[PDB]
């Protein structure tokens, strides 16, 4: 009914300019670290609302990655501003 | 060190091969989903101050690009909750899915990045493997080929073979030069793909070669255009021949089999009446082939050999396969009409 | 008289030996038009294992009589 | 290309949880069950093109 | 004394030998299939 | 999206000479917005106001010619036979593109967009005069 | 057939696998050979034409055409031995390879059985040629004759394949000439235009009309040494013939818009022959001969009705030899004195006294004296085109006229006293010079004891 | 030695000349035509086909 | 006449390899917006949801 | 076909085989065969005829492999000709037979110069 249509214009949060942009990297790779929510509690709906009974774990699985990969690309982030101090996305050096 | 890059290497196949074999829309999100997770450290090797600004505009790119995909899978889990891989059920879905999907392919649009990638990865040895992942998302396309908006794949193909082609007749470094007319092939084969959609990967395997055979020649030193000049007065003369027997075939010309490809796929796209489409690629390809000249006026014209440069000793690279492509990448078309009934 | 019995023939051969290869392809043009009064015609139908698709495979569902009276 | 090994030599990699009835493992049902076996009963022998129509 | 590894050398040879016949092997044998089916 | 082409290539056919250039300023103007959606994303352009004005200019720039467009036909398209033709729909490219000419001063584009923006235009009717499709299916 | 590709595919190890400076006269030896080959079971029919195979009649067809395609070659390494003897063997293996790699195709095609072994062997050159042309120039504007001459050839011969592939699958199967046994017409629509639009122009943009030839000269006047390739590329070009056998059928009843390809050649005849007049540059002054009394051929070939057949053949293979030979005397006296200035080279014709009747016998054959093939290859252009309309009397009448000063303001240039500063030119036409120089006034006048062997069926 | 480089080529033309003669055998489906065109009662049609 | 309205062609792309190019270099910013608009646009525009 | 992801089923025993003498497998390792002349000249072998040992095993994987693909490839086009006919035989209300008419009936157009 209506909780379907929130949240789903929460999973409008990829606004992409605040994806990418603009500096303090940190908060770009901040609201895609929460884009799952979006993902995971509508989808903890639909499955649960029907009792499906089985693909009840998909939920569970879709943290997993979420966590393991996107604690991966925070990585990289250290190796830019180790060699800087401020992330600061207006780095643009490798260039076209 | 040495064991664990081919325990690496081997589990991107396998990130792949759950892409290719599987029924279950999961198992082809965690099945290109841990490329990303297991591409990221062969960029690094040598650790340098691009690579690491180079995967991280990377990982990014393809961190949304899954994570679209991913909820134009559960909208269909609304409705008709049957997962499987078919015909999306919902045009929410596909339009989700196709104009998204291009992302890691990069079609006419999303491409700023294969430029930005390609270029300045320090590590050219390869850069091979960016032909895997031109080879997990076709492997969707062609399941749920049957359903597609048709207005759009064809949208960012046009737009793509145009755009592809022109965007690297201003370039020098020969990275880029392959970066770019990369997003070139890949307006032929989505361009096909409703109508008789084998006859792609007839496409798509003519081009894992040709651009295969490159890089491997690609591999000994060679870097910017003008140390390509360097080569014929220098490393060998047998490989001019080489660079020259292929870099034409490859825009392709009809004794070679680089013509192959399109001399097929212009059968299908006509014999369903649209001439006025595949007129506008035949002839954009054209100034795609302008690169390659202009290319080729480099080595064959004996420009300034480098200086005084004095290479006595020979080789010990791995040349591997290589003594064998540039028979199949030229000589093929006289063989076969097995393409089109061989992989069917 | 010396030279034409020597080397080449006459219309026993460079004629009806075209007899001969007209029926290599007069076959051939008819082999054409079945395919596109088929293959890109087939069609609403799509009868015949050509056009055919997946659907779903109705063996792995179950018959047993599972537990809620109501389903 | 979509090849299926699974169809050919023994194993289940997924295939279970595909679809919304197959056992649930006490034999617990969703609410639309009933549902499918009519449907999927509908189109099997079908080659899904007509299906649709 | 000609130096190539000699432990090899013969082994292309002999793998050869393998093919053609395990070839014609799958060839010899295939022919009559033909008939014995049709 | 897909109508306005409907109504536009259905009604008017050589007459009704003002509501064809009424619904044909719509297209030529609509696309100008697009141009000016990568123009300021693509492009830098750091103006509040500034910004906003130069924005706004480069599109009505682009947006000027749909207009005179379907205009220069259908007058024509009216004032010989009353059908339109083949040769009759060009006379709107030629014109027409002199107003992109008329801007940015000509020598160099002025023939060229008569030229060329000439070339392109017959084609369209006489695409679908003998039945062409771009985008099928068997 | 096979008698002859596979001797000619044989020639190709037969050179390299020989010895050292052996090599020229080890394969232009065996390549005079062939021609007996060439002869030997062609010019049978003549009526009800020859087909020996199923995808090839070599060429039976009344356009024998074929065995000069055979002369040229061992022509070349008599023509191109000059300047090409300063570099190393394992390249001059390579231009004698791919010198006969062109050979190959060249009988490969006129023969093709049909469509579409033509179109993928008339693209199939332009790989050798355009080698030939950019390694081994002399000028740096060579590297634009490498572009120039595509980007046209290949520019719109593409459209070929998307016509010749709607055509398969429209009507029957063009897999064979031979049958046309049914062909239905084309009326008229905005669509047919375009298809009788698309299977002709990307023949015209080889044979130029006066324009889109923008190319022609640029590639001639800066060109391999002896004109190596460029006795063969005057035999590519006139070999567009292939609309000889298209246009008599294939939409044979279009011929409603054939006036701007006629008034636009017709009144270019006229024209670029007079703007060869006042030239600087010799290798340029044949080369706008080369498009004049060739473009002829397409106000020939469009109109029907024979008598223009019967002189539109004799045209084809008519400078397939004059236009072929005058590069050859430029070349020549172009070793000894190294600018291709013609002012430069005058007072001659004291000092070379045999080589004058050599000028003389070539520039009198643009003049066609009426004896040869060249005006009973025009007068039966004239005879026809003139039944067309009356007035096409006056046009190619005037051609008639400004084509003679054109020719002989070439010799007459050569008849000077000049002493002047040369201290070259010295060497008095050693045999080569006048060998190759003849093979052609001796088989070209010939013909003209027995001219039915060059005719069309009609 | 013998000199295998010279005239053991021309021998191809033998070699090819005989493969034009594989296909006639193959293309004898026709004996039967009306133009004289016999292959009637002789020991001529029974040769060279 | 003849060259200046054919080699037209060259000096016209040319340039607009100048524009693809030129000015599309750098600030990862500036793409990411872009991708937005792309992804808006096919909303509104045609078939795509129909 | 059916029998999904099998290289051929069981039911191309019924096929010639495609045996050899045939020009393709001839020139299948042909252009093998020049592979392997390259095989030396790329690295200054500087042979150009090297060991036989590299010089061959080529030329013997090429044929067993083209000959072991063109076993199915004549199939492919079989099975595709075999669900043709069987599906134009039947419906034959989508497949008519014309009727005969020799000229005493068409006219053309008649347009001749
Ligand atoms: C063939 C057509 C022949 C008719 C036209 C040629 C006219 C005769 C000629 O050659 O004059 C040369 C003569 C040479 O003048 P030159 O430059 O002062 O002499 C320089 C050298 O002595 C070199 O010039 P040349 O005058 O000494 O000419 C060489 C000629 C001189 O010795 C001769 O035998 C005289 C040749 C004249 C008749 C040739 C055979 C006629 C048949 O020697 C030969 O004939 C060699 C034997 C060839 C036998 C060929 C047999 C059939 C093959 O004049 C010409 O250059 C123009 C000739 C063309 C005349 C107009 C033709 C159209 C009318
Ligand atoms: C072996 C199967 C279980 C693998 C578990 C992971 C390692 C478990 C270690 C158990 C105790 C090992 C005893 C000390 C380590 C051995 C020291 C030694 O002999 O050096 C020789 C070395 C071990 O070196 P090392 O691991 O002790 O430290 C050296 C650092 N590197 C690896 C960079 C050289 O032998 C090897 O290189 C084998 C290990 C290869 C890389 C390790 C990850 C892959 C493991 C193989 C699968
Ligand atoms: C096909 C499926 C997808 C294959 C595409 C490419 C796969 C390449 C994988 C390994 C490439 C690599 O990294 O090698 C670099 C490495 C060099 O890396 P390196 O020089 O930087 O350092 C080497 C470091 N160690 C010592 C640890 C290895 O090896 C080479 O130099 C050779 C390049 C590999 C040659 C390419 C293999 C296949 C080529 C033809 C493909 C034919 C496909 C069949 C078509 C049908
Ligand atoms: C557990 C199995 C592992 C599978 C992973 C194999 C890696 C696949 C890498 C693909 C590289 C790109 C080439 C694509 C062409 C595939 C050719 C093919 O489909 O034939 C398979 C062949 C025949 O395929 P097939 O005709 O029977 O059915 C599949 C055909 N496609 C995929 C096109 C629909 O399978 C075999 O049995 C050959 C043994
Ligand atoms: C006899 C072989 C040629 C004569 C000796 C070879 C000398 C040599 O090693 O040069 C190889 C040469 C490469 O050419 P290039 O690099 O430009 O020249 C400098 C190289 N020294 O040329 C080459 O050999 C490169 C190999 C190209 C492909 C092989 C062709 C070589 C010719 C001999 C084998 C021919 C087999 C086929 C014969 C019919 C041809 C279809
Ligand atoms: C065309 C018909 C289609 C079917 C093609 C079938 C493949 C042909 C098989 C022969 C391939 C030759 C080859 O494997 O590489 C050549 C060479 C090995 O040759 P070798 O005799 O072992 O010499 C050893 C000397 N050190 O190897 C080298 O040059 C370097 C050594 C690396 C050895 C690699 C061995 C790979 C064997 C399987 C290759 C399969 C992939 C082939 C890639 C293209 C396939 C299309
Ligand atoms: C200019 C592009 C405009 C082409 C218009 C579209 C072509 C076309 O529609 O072809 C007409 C027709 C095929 O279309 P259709 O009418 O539907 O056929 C009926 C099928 N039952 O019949 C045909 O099949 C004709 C298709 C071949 C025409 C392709 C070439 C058309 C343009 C050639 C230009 C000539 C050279 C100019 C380019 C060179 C410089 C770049």
């Amino acid at each position: 009914s209506m909780v379907y249509m929130n949240i789903m214009m929460a999973f409008t949060v990829s606004l992409v300019g605040l994806l990418m942009y603009r500096s303090h990297l940190m908060s770009s790779l901040l609201c895609l670290e929460g884009m799952m929510l979006s993902l995971f509690v509508m989808a903890a709906l639909t499955i649960l609302n029907s009792h499906f009974t089985l693909a009840s774990m998909m939920p569970i699985i879709l943290l997993v990655f979420a966590a393991c990969e996107a604690a991966l690309g925070l990585s990289l982030l250290v190796m830019v501003s180790n060699t800087y101090g401020t992330d600061y996305v207006q780095n643009l050096n490798l260039l076209q | 060190n040495p064991i664990i890059f081919i325990i690496i290497l081997l589990t991107i196949m396998l990130g792949t091969i759950i892409v290719m074999i599987s029924s279950h829309w999961l198992l082809v999100w965690i099945g290109f989903e841990m490329n990303m997770l297991a591409i990221i450290p062969i960029m690094m090797k040598n650790h340098n101050p691009r690579a690491t600004e180079a995967s991280t505009k990377y990982f990014l790119t393809q961190s949304t690009a899954s994570m679209l995909l991913m909820m134009a899978v559960i909208i269909n889990l609304m409705f008709s909750g049957q997962w499987t891989v078919m015909k999306l059920f919902n045009p929410m879905a596909s339009m989700l899915m196709t104009m998204a999907l291009a992302m890691k392919l990069g079609m006419a649009p999303f491409h700023f990045w294969v430029p930005e990638v390609t270029q300045g990865i320090p590590l050219s040895s390869g850069l091979i493997l960016l032909t895997w992942q031109k080879l997990a998302p076709m492997s969707v396309l062609y399941q749920i080929f049957p359903s597609i908006n048709l207005n759009l794949i064809l949208t960012l193909s046009v737009l793509s073979i145009l755009i592809g082609g022109w965007g690297g007749l201003n370039q020098t470094q020969l990275r880029k030069i392959m970066a770019y007319s990369s997003i070139a092939h890949m307006g032929w084969m989505t361009a096909v793909l409703p109508y008789n959609p084998t006859m792609t990967l007839l496409n798509l395997i003519i081009y894992i070669i040709m651009t295969s055979t490159m890089f491997t020649m690609f591999m000994a030193n060679s870097t910017t255009t003008t140390l390509s000049l360097s080569h014929t007065w220098n490393k060998t003369p047998i490989m001019t021949v080489l660079i020259l027997a292929t870099l034409l075939s490859m825009g392709g010309l009809p004794p070679l089999s680089g013509f192959m490809p399109k001399w097929m796929i212009i059968q299908e796209m006509t014999k369903n009446n649209s001439i006025i489409l595949p007129t506008f690629m035949a002839i954009t390809a054209l100034l795609n082939l302008y690169f390659y000249m202009r290319l080729t006026y480099s080595t064959t014209l004996t420009m300034f050999p480098s200086t005084n440069n004095m290479k006595m000793k020979w080789q010990f690279p791995l040349m591997k396969k290589m003594t064998f492509l540039p028979t199949m990448v030229v000589l093929s078309t006289m063989m076969l009409p097995l393409t089109p009934m061989l992989s069917v | 008289r010396w030279i034409a019995r020597t080397f080449f023939d006459g219309p026993e051969k460079n004629y009806e030996r075209t007899m001969a290869i007209l029926q290599i392809e007069a076959e051939k043009a008819e082999l054409r038009l079945k395919e596109l009064e088929v293959r890109r015609l087939m069609r609403a139908r799509g009868d015949g294992p050509w056009f055919h698709y997946p659907t779903i495979d109705k063996e792995l569902i179950d018959h047993s009589p599972k537990a809620t009276p109501d389903n | 290309p979509f090849f299926d090994v699974q169809k050919r030599l023994g194993v289940d990699l997924d295939r279970w949880m595909t679809i919304q009835s197959a056992e649930q493992p006490h034999k617990i049902p969703s609410r639309c069950h009933a549902f499918e076996k009519e449907w999927i009963e509908c189109a099997h022998g079908i080659g899904s093109i007509r299906a649709e129509k | 004394h000609g130096s190539p590894n000699w432990l090899k050398v013969g082994l292309t040879l002999g793998t050869s030998v393998f093919l053609w016949i395990y070839l014609i092997k799958q060839h010899n044998e295939d022919v009559l299939e033909y008939k014995r089916r049709n | 999206a897909k109508t306005v082409l409907r109504q536009y290539w259905d009604i008017p056919e050589g007459t009704e000479c003002h509501r064809k250039t009424y619904a044909t300023t719509s297209i030529g103007g609509a696309a100008g917005l697009v141009v000016s959606a990568y123009s300021v994303a693509l492009k830098t352009p750091t103006s509040f106001l500034e910004g906003v004005a130069r924005t706004g200019r480069y599109t009505f720039t682009a947006a000027a010619i749909g207009a005179i467009f379907g205009l220069t036909s259908c007058i024509s398209a009216q004032v010989r036979e009353k059908p339109d033709d083949p040769l009759n729909y060009l006379i709107g490219g030629c014109a027409g593109g002199l107003i992109l000419g008329a801007r940015t001063r000509s020598y160099g584009i002025g023939a060229a967009a008569c030229a060329y923006m000439g070339l392109t235009a017959a084609l369209v009717k006489m695409g679908q005069l003998e039945g062409w499709q771009v985008f099928a299916e068997p | 057939m096979l008698k002859y590709i596979i001797p000619t595919i044989m020639l190709m190890p037969l050179t390299w696998l020989s010895k050292n400076n052996m090599i020229w006269v080890n394969s232009t030896a065996h390549s005079l050979l062939i021609s007996f080959t060439s002869l030997l079971l062609m010019n049978q029919f003549g009526d009800n034409s020859l087909n020996f195979s199923l995808l090839f009649f070599s060429d039976s067809l009344s356009t024998p055409l074929l065995i000069l395609t055979m002369w040229l070659l061992p022509l070349m390494l008599m023509a191109s031995q000059h300047h090409l003897s300063k570099e190393n063997l394992t390249r001059k293996k390579l231009f004698i390879t791919m010198l006969i790699s062109l050979q190959l195709f060249l009988i490969m095609t006129f023969t093709a059985m049909e469509l579409i072994l033509f179109y993928i062997l008339f693209e199939a050159t332009l790989v050798p040629t355009l080698i030939i042309i950019t390694r081994w120039g002399n000028q740096t504007e060579r590297l634009n004759a490498g572009l120039y001459f595509l980007f046209y050839t290949l520019a719109g011969s593409l459209p070929l394949l998307v016509a010749l592939i709607y055509i398969q699958n429209t009507v029957g199967s063009l897999n064979f000439l031979m049958l046309q046994y049914w062909v239905q017409p084309v009326h008229n629509s905005w669509s047919n235009v375009f298809m009788w639009l698309a299977c002709m122009m990307a023949f015209m943009v080889k044979m130029p009309l006066y324009g889109l030839h923008l190319w022609l000269p640029k590639a001639h006047v800066e060109a391999p040494i002896a004109g190596s390739m460029v006795l063969a590329a005057v035999l590519l070009k006139l070999g567009g013939y292939g609309m000889l056998r298209i246009t008599l059928i294939l939409n044979p009843m279009t011929d409603f818009m054939a006036y701007p390809f006629i008034m636009l050649s017709l009144w270019g005849m006229i024209m670029t022959s007079s703007i060869c007049l006042r030239q600087t540059d010799l290798k340029s002054l044949i080369a706008y001969s080369s498009v004049s009394h060739m473009a002829l051929v397409i106000v020939a070939i469009l109109i029907q009705t024979p008598w223009s057949y019967m002189g539109a053949t004799a045209l084809m293979i008519a400078h397939g030899l004059t236009s072929s030979m005058l590069f050859c005397l430029a070349n020549s006296n172009y070793e000894r004195i190294h600018s291709r200035t013609m002012i430069l080279a005058r007072g001659l014709q004291t000092l070379l006294p045999l080589m004058a009747t050599w000028w003389l016998l070539a520039s009198l054959t643009n003049l066609a004296l009426p004896p040869t093939i060249n005006l009973i290859g025009e007068l039966f252009v004239v005879m026809s085109t003139f039944s067309w309309s009356n007035i096409t009397i006056i046009l190619m009448g005037v051609n008639m006229v400004i084509t003679a000063l054109y020719s002989l303001y070439m010799l007459i240039m050569t008849q000077r006293g000049k002493y002047t500063y040369h201290i070259n030119n010295i060497s008095p036409s050693f045999t080569r010079e006048n060998a190759l120089m003849s093979l052609h006034i001796l088989p070209l006048l010939l013909l003209t004891l027995n001219p039915k062997i060059i005719l069309g069926p009609l | 030695r013998d000199h295998w480089v010279h005239v053991l080529v021309p021998m191809g033309f033998v070699f090819g000349y005989y493969l034009d003669r594989k296909n006639d055998e193959k293309l004898t489906a026709f004996r039967n035509k009306s133009l004289l065109y016999k292959r009637e009662l002789k020991p001529n049609e029974e040769v060279t086909w | 006449w003849l060259e200046a309205i054919l080699p037209k062609t060259i000096s016209l792309a040319q340039m607009k390899a100048s524009t693809l190019v030129t000015n599309q270099k750098g600030l990862i910013k500036l793409y990411f917006l872009s991708f937005l608009i792309t992804i808006l646009i096919s909303m509104i525009l045609f078939n795509f949801h129909e | 076909g059916r029998a999904t992801f099998q290289f051929l089923p069981d039911e191309a025993r019924s096929l010639p085989p495609p045996k050899l003498t045939d020009p393709r497998l001839a020139f299948v390792g042909f252009l093998g065969y020049c592979s392997g002349l390259i095989d030396n000249a790329i690295r200054r072998r500087p042979v150009l005829l090297a060991g036989l040992h590299r010089q061959l095993l080529y030329i013997t994987s090429f044929v067993f492999v083209g000959y072991y693909l063109l076993k199915r490839q004549d199939y492919m086009y079989a099975v595709r000709d075999h669900d043709m006919f069987s599906y134009i035989k039947s419906h034959p209300e989508d497949f008519p037979e014309k009727d005969k008419k020799t000229y005493g009936e068409v006219f053309e157009e008649f347009h001749p110069v």
